[PDB]
């Protein structure tokens, strides 16, 4: 089933060819795009006032990664290592032993967020919800250095966010 | 060797040295080439700086992830360079400049500033320091660039006993002063010359030989409280390397002798340009001073170096002074320069 | 079986076994083997000599027809004599169907250049030659496609490391851009995935 | 036509392998040993060909 | 016998031929490389480094590896000619920012593990 | 008519406070659209809404002069806005924190900090893990 | 449960501090080093154990599917409380 | 002092001139270019911030790496950064050009296009939003507003 774009042939009656010859010298079709631009001028423009105005989001973007804790304060990573055997880009570093307590942690998460692709795939794999790509995406910096995130850092970005991680979770993990 | 500071890997980016070293003047001619022969192996490098960080960029791809550090640091501030160089078992010191400033005249950055770190980097338990200084350092010379080369020579050693002292005389590459100051000179028209630079003899040293030099002396266990001297393998009168330079740039090459007050005059006329000056009196008196011979003094050859001949450097200096027309012309066509030797 | 089992198409595996037989039985000269797979994609297995002759009669034939190089690429596999497997995919328009024409050579045997039968092949072979060092006899202009000017050894073997023996940065000294050899910050980590545990008894190896 | 050709066959010129890394390896041909954690034997079928365990060390940055 | 299938050449001899021919056309292309690039060698650095380079496998004995070796260097050549090739490429022969590693066995023994 | 939009540009001069709150506006935000002030923050950025605006202009924030220690009169960016007022910001939500708060933990951050890089409190990576070989100490009496 | 070592450098819930004889330290002049203040072993070891009067007791964290995998824990011994090992939480039965 | 508030003065004009009018070159490698063209795009209309293309390095201010850098791209993207004039800025936008991303363990690709050039910005993502990069955009300006080449002359 198809259509040709291209197989129309011209009508040869001098009505015809008078309104070829007035688009020929008259330049007709120049000022129908002329008039096309003119119209857009008028219109209202669709930009917006950064960084006052922000482009809409989902719960289920994938922003700066964190790790999150139970209400207790406890963390809620146990070093299962799964984030870090899914991971495609190999930005996760784990090193775990047993806590003062005999509790399963971590001693060493890293993300290298400069080897991340931002896929999320980690956060599908963590079993308690303990890695997780939170909102925030204004987080460039100077040096490449201060884009090695640590535990500390990932602890402190979970700490940062918890409040509007928790409210995105809750908005999309029944899809999940 | 305190573990952390253990050699590690092939010497190559991604490895671990051994040398934590803090580099003054590492903003200059000289420092980024021991900044980077020093991050090609894989050492920590920590760059005290006071220029702006822009005039820092050309260092950051130096080293690995966290090789290269940048601090501010002030020259009369001790306090500083103890902030500087509390972590360091190397300390280099690279800080001169040519001409005096306003705020820092020659005994300020050869003599106060030097004895400043020594001292400093002696109390936080740095254990190398390696001082440059000029061949011809003398403490009755004409030149007071060279007086204080000298006191501070002097001064570093009281400091610091254990302080290797390097004594090169005028280095020469791409962004050395001495190359590009003889090319300078065809834009007004002659070569001024004293004595038609027929009274004078230069022994010019490569820059990479001065890195490598360094480099060597850091990982040298008996180069501890020697003072070496970095000349190269030939000398040759004034006229003669001037008319070489001449050469190599395709210019044509019309010397002058011009009196010794004349260009005294000039210098001082020169001298008051508040940015950096073109020239100066004791830029013309370090000019038509004939290089020192100290055969007693280890050198290039005692630390591992074969040291490069003008001749084969010259042209990657001086094809950026030439037309258009001569842009493509092949090394070995310019006829090496007649060298005085003995 | 039903719901998330992928139906099978019998018209289709009897049509495709019927014309392997046909292409079999037209050149025996060269045709060691012909297949057809389990989702309907017919392959035939020839002698090197013939990767003309076949093509071409799959290209001019009235009842083969196929006018369209689908692709072209090579294998490695390091444990056969020959090492590399080279395919050609192929599309009949007029027929509605595609068909695999598989060869093979080895590290210094070259493959006969098929630029003549199919003008897509040129970047193909080159690409194979890059990537395998897989000599194309007869080639109009065999030169590296890919990698970078002057790159040693070729990439898609096997035997290369992943992350191949040299880098790049750039050089003050110097001025410009130089090679080293590689090092790494974080060397890459190995994984061992595969269960001890068989997956499909269906492909089960006799126990030799 | 053939040519006949004489000798071992040998295809190191040609690899683009770094001779320090032909000269001075070692590789080991072996069936790997089952994990004795595991009573599977579905990784002890096919042969395997390994190089020598060079040196590892600590990166400054980030360990 | 063996059964071996050719590239270019049926015995050593015509692919040695090759081997000049190719020598001949890298001898004659240095002198303008020296000058296209603005390299900064000699002409007598680079016939060195040429020569240098073909030494690299002189102990080949094998024709059809002798003829891919020479197929290598023609695309070598092509490549230097046509300047696909930077200086940084050229300069890539003479390895001028990396440091010499020892070959006796006490430095070894000093720097490392590494045999 | 033209006369109506004049007049809508003059109590839009009127409805910032007046002609130096009116220049404040348009020289801090090259905006002097007029709001509701749908709420504030403790560190003093203001948010306003209006639902006639398409969608990505009907929602806005004046950020504050004066954040944790920096002069922010002119120095303004995106992450000066705390989480809550993130995700209404960037419209995730309809909710705002002020109708609907979020749930309250002692371990999240009672005080937002904003892009730190360039900064003596920037982030400085490190290893967290301990020391892997202990070394032989020698005895410190003499053997002899 | 933060405190520093006699270096005046924080020690992180890890324990890992740079020695003083440690040149990396110099990474942290003119800077600051990332230290986490709210140390999970400490706030875990504040929660009050939960009475149940049954053997088998079951934990998931709480949340439900915000939670962890649902676990059983065993309360027979009397010496000890049962814990949790994903979330920490501790139980017993009313013993004495 | 009087000689010190003029060099003030002039660094704060020269370094509000120079932020305000960055022009960055019309350059892009991989799909990271693609969000570079979603911020010149209507809705975030990076000209009107004075923030306009130029095809040519030497009508250029600042270079965005937005994709990966290959080996033998390394060379041509040195050459374009060395024939800008000065003073230049380079913004490496991207996980690739960051440290390597997705391929950083290929023989083909350099780990970070900051062995190349110096860097001044890094923008994480793979992709970054078209908003994350005007982020770091802005990041760059506040940057240069904090130069005082002027002030450093005066007190050599
Ligand atoms: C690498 O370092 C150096 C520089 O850096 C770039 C310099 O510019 C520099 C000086 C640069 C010169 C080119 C300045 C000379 C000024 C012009 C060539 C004009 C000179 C001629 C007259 C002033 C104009 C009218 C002619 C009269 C005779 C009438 C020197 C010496 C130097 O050494
Ligand atoms: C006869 C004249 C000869 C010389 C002519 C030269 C041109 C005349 C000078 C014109 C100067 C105009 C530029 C100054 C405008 C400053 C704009 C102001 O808003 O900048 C503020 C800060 O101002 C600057 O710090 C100082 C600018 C002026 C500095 C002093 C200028 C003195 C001029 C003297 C002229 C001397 C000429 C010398 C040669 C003869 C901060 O804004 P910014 O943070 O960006 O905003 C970001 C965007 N936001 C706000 C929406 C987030
Ligand atoms: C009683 C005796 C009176 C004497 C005679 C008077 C009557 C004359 C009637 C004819 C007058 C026609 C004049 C027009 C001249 C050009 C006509 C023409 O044919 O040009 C076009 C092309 O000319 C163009 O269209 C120009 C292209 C670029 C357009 C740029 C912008 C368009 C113009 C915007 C508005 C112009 C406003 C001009 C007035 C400004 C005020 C000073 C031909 O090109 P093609 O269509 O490709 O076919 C020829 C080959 N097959
Ligand atoms: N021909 C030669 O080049 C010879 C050089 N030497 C000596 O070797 C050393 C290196 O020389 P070279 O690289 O040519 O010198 P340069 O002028 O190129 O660089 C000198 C460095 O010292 C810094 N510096 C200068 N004055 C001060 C000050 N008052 N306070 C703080 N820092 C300062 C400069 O920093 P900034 O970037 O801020 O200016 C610059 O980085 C010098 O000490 C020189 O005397 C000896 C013999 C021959
Ligand atoms: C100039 C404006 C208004 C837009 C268009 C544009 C940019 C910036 C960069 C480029 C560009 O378009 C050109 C041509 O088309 C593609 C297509 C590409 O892939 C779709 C691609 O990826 C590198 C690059 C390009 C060019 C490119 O670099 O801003
Ligand atoms: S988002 Fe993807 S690439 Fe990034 S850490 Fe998670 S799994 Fe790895
Ligand atoms: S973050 Fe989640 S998946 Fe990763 S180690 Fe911790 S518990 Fe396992
Ligand atoms: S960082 Fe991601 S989006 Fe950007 S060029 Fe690389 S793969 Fe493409
Ligand atoms: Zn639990």
């Amino acid at each position: 089933t198809y259509k040709f774009v291209n197989m129309r042939e011209p009508s040869m009656d001098m009505k015809s060819v008078t309104d070829r010859a007035a688009q020929t010298l008259l330049w007709t079709e120049l000022v129908r795009g002329l008039g096309m631009t003119l119209s857009y001028l008028f219109r209202e423009p669709a930009t917006i006032n950064y960084p006052f105005e922000k482009g809409p989001l989902s719960p289920r973007f994938r922003g700066e990664h964190a790790l999150r804790r139970y209400p207790s304060g406890e963390e809620r990573c146990i070093a299962c290592k799964l984030c870090e055997a899914v991971c495609p880009a190999q930005a996760i570093t784990i090193e775990a032993e047993p806590r003062a307590d005999g509790s399963r942690r971590t001693t060493r998460y890293d993300i290298d967020m400069t080897k991340c692709i931002y896929c999320g795939f980690c956060q599908e794999a963590c079993p308690v919800d303990a890695i997780v790509e939170g909102p925030n995406f204004e987080f460039s910096t100077e040096t490449h250095e201060e884009l090695l995130y640590n535990k500390e850092k990932l602890l402190n970005n979970g700490d940062k966010w918890e409040a509007e991680i928790a409210a995105n979770i809750q908005a999309d993990y029944l899809y999940r | 060797l305190h573990h952390a500071l253990i050699p590690h890997g092939k010497g190559g980016r991604s490895s671990v040295s051994g040398i934590v070293a803090t580099v003054f003047g590492a903003t200059g001619f000289l420092g980024r080439y021991v900044v980077n022969h020093l991050g090609r192996m894989g050492s920590q490098v920590i760059v005290p700086y006071r220029c702006e960080p822009y005039d820092t960029m050309h260092l950051r791809p130096m080293g690995d992830l966290g090789q290269i550090i940048f601090m501010e640091w002030n020259g009369k501030d001790k306090d500083s360079i103890r902030k500087v160089v509390e972590h360091s078992n190397v300390v280099i010191n690279l800080v001169g400049r040519e001409w005096e400033t306003k705020n820092f005249d020659f005994e300020d950055v050869f003599v106060k500033i030097p004895h400043a770190i020594a001292q400093v980097s002696k109390e936080a338990g740095v254990e190398k320091l390696i001082h440059i200084s000029h061949l011809n350092a003398d403490i009755k010379s004409p030149s007071r660039y060279l007086r204080s080369k000298a006191v501070g020579e002097k001064e570093v050693r009281a400091a610091f006993p254990e302080a290797t002292i390097i004594k090169p005389s005028d280095i020469f590459g791409r962004e050395d002063r001495f190359l590009n100051y003889f090319a300078s000179m065809r834009w007004f028209g002659g070569v001024p010359l004293i004595s038609l630079g027929k009274e004078t003899v230069k022994q010019p040293v490569y820059i990479v030989d001065v890195s490598k030099g360094i480099i060597n002396a850091i990982k040298d266990p008996d180069a501890k409280g020697k003072t070496f001297a970095f000349v190269g393998p030939n000398r040759y009168l004034l006229f003669d390397l001037v008319q070489y330079i001449f050469a190599v740039a395709y210019r044509p090459f019309l010397p002058y002798p011009l009196p010794h007050f004349a260009y005294r005059w000039v210098g001082r006329l020169f001298e008051v340009s508040p940015f950096e000056p073109w020239t100066t009196r004791d830029k013309v008196e370090r000019v038509h001073m004939s290089d020192m011979t100290l055969p007693h003094l280890p050198g290039l050859e005692d630390l591992g170096i074969q040291a490069t001949p003008l001749e084969l450097k010259a042209i990657e200096v001086l094809r950026r002074h030439r037309t258009y027309r001569w842009l493509t012309s092949e090394m070995e066509d310019v006829k090496p320069a007649k060298t005085v030797n003995i | 079986t039903r719901p998330t089992i992928r139906p099978r198409n019998d018209v289709v595996h009897k049509q495709l076994s019927a014309f392997g037989q046909y292409v079999a039985e037209i050149l025996p000269k060269y045709v060691q083997q012909v297949q057809v797979s389990c989702f309907n994609e017919l392959e035939i297995f020839i002698h090197p000599d013939g990767v003309i002759p076949v093509l071409t009669f799959l290209r001019d034939h009235t009842n083969a027809q196929f006018k369209s190089l689908a692709d072209l690429t090579a294998v490695d596999v390091p444990t056969r004599q020959n090492r590399f497997e080279i395919v050609y995919n192929l599309l009949s328009l007029r027929f509605n169907s595609r068909i695999r024409v598989k060869t093979y050579t080895d590290e210094l045997t070259p493959i006969e250049s098929s630029v003549t039968v199919y003008k897509a092949a040129n970047w193909y072979e080159r690409e194979i030659w890059d990537m395998f060092g897989v000599f194309f006899a007869n080639h109009p202009d065999l030169r590296r496609i890919l990698t970078d000017y002057g790159f040693e050894g070729h990439p898609f073997r096997k035997d290369f490391p992943l992350s191949g023996y040299v880098e790049l940065r750039y050089d003050d000294e110097v001025k410009r851009v130089v090679a080293e050899p590689v090092e790494l910050a974080q060397e890459f980590r190995k994984f061992d995935l595969n269960s001890p545990w068989e997956a499909f008894p269906a492909y089960r190896q006799p126990p030799e | 036509q053939l040519i006949a050709v004489d000798e071992k066959l040998d295809i190191t010129t040609l690899t683009g392998v770094p001779e320090e890394h032909i000269k001075t390896r070692k590789v080991r041909i072996f069936v790997p040993a089952r994990n004795n954690m595991q009573s599977g034997v579905n990784n002890t079928k096919k042969w395997k060909m390994e190089f020598d365990t060079r040196e590892r060390w600590e990166n400054p940055l980030m360990g | 016998g063996t059964s071996v299938k050719p590239i270019f050449s049926r015995d050593m001899n015509e692919a040695k031929r090759r081997v000049r021919e190719l020598y001949r056309a890298w001898y004659r292309e240095v002198p303008n490389t020296v000058h296209l690039f603005q390299l900064d060698i000699s002409v007598k650095q680079g016939r060195d480094k040429v020569r240098e380079m073909f030494m690299k496998n002189a102990h080949v004995t094998d024709p059809r590896v002798v003829d891919l070796l020479v197929i290598k260097g023609k695309m070598e050549l092509e490549e230097t000619i046509n300047v696909w090739k930077q200086r940084t490429h050229i300069m890539r022969f003479f390895h001028e920012t990396e440091a010499p590693r020892p070959t006796d066995f006490l430095s070894k023994f000093y720097v490392g593990h590494d045999p | 008519e033209l006369v109506q939009v004049l007049r809508r540009g003059l109590q839009q001069v009127s409805g910032h406070g007046g002609l130096r709150g009116y220049l404040r506006v348009l020289f801090r935000a090259n905006d002097v659209r007029v709001g509701t002030l749908v709420g504030e923050d403790k560190y003093g950025n203001k948010y306003y809404e209006d639902n006639k605006q398409f969608f990505g202009r009907h929602r806005w924030v004046i950020y504050t002069t004066e954040m944790n220690g920096r002069d922010t009169f002119w120095d303004v960016d995106g992450s000066m806005v705390p989480p809550e007022w993130h995700r209404w910001l960037h419209c995730m939500t309809d909710d705002p924190p002020t109708t609907k708060p979020p749930t309250a933990r002692k371990y999240i951050w009672t005080n937002h900090k904003f892009n730190v890089s360039g900064t003596p409190q920037q982030y400085v990576p490190y290893s967290t893990t301990r020391k892997k070989i202990q070394e032989w100490v020698p005895p410190s009496t003499p053997y002899k | 449960g933060v405190r520093t070592s006699p270096t005046g450098e924080k020690v992180t819930h890890t324990g890992q501090a740079y020695d003083d004889g440690d040149y990396r330290r110099v990474r942290f002049s003119d800077r600051q080093k990332e230290v986490n203040e709210n140390f999970a072993i400490d706030l875990i070891a504040e929660q009050p154990v939960s009475e149940v009067g049954s053997r088998v007791i079951s934990c998931d964290g709480g949340g439900g599917a915000l939670g962890h995998p649902r676990v059983y824990i065993n309360l027979d011994k009397e010496t000890k409380t049962g814990t949790c090992g994903y979330c920490g939480l501790q139980f017993r039965q009313p013993h004495h | 002092s009087r000689g010190e508030y003029v060099v003030a003065k002039l660094d704060d004009l020269v370094n509000w001139a120079r932020r305000s009018s960055l022009w960055p070159m019309t350059f892009g490698l991989a799909c990271c270019a693609v969000e570079m063209m979603h911020m010149a795009a209507p809705r975030y209309d990076m000209d009107r911030f004075g923030v306009v293309f130029r095809a040519s390095p030497r009508q250029s201010d600042v270079m965005i790496v937005a994709g990966t850098l290959t080996n033998k791209m390394a060379p041509a993207l040195r050459k374009v950064y060395d024939q800008m004039p000065e003073p230049r800025y380079v913004v490496s936008m991207g996980s690739c050009a960051n440290g390597g991303g997705y391929y950083h363990y290929s023989y083909s690709v350099v780990r970070g296009c900051d062995r190349i050039v110096p860097v001044d910005i890094y923008v994480p993502g793979c992709p970054p939003t078209a908003e994350a990069l005007l982020y770091g955009i802005l990041q760059l300006q506040r940057k240069i507003k904090r130069e005082k080449r002027l002030r450093i002359w005066y007190r050599r």
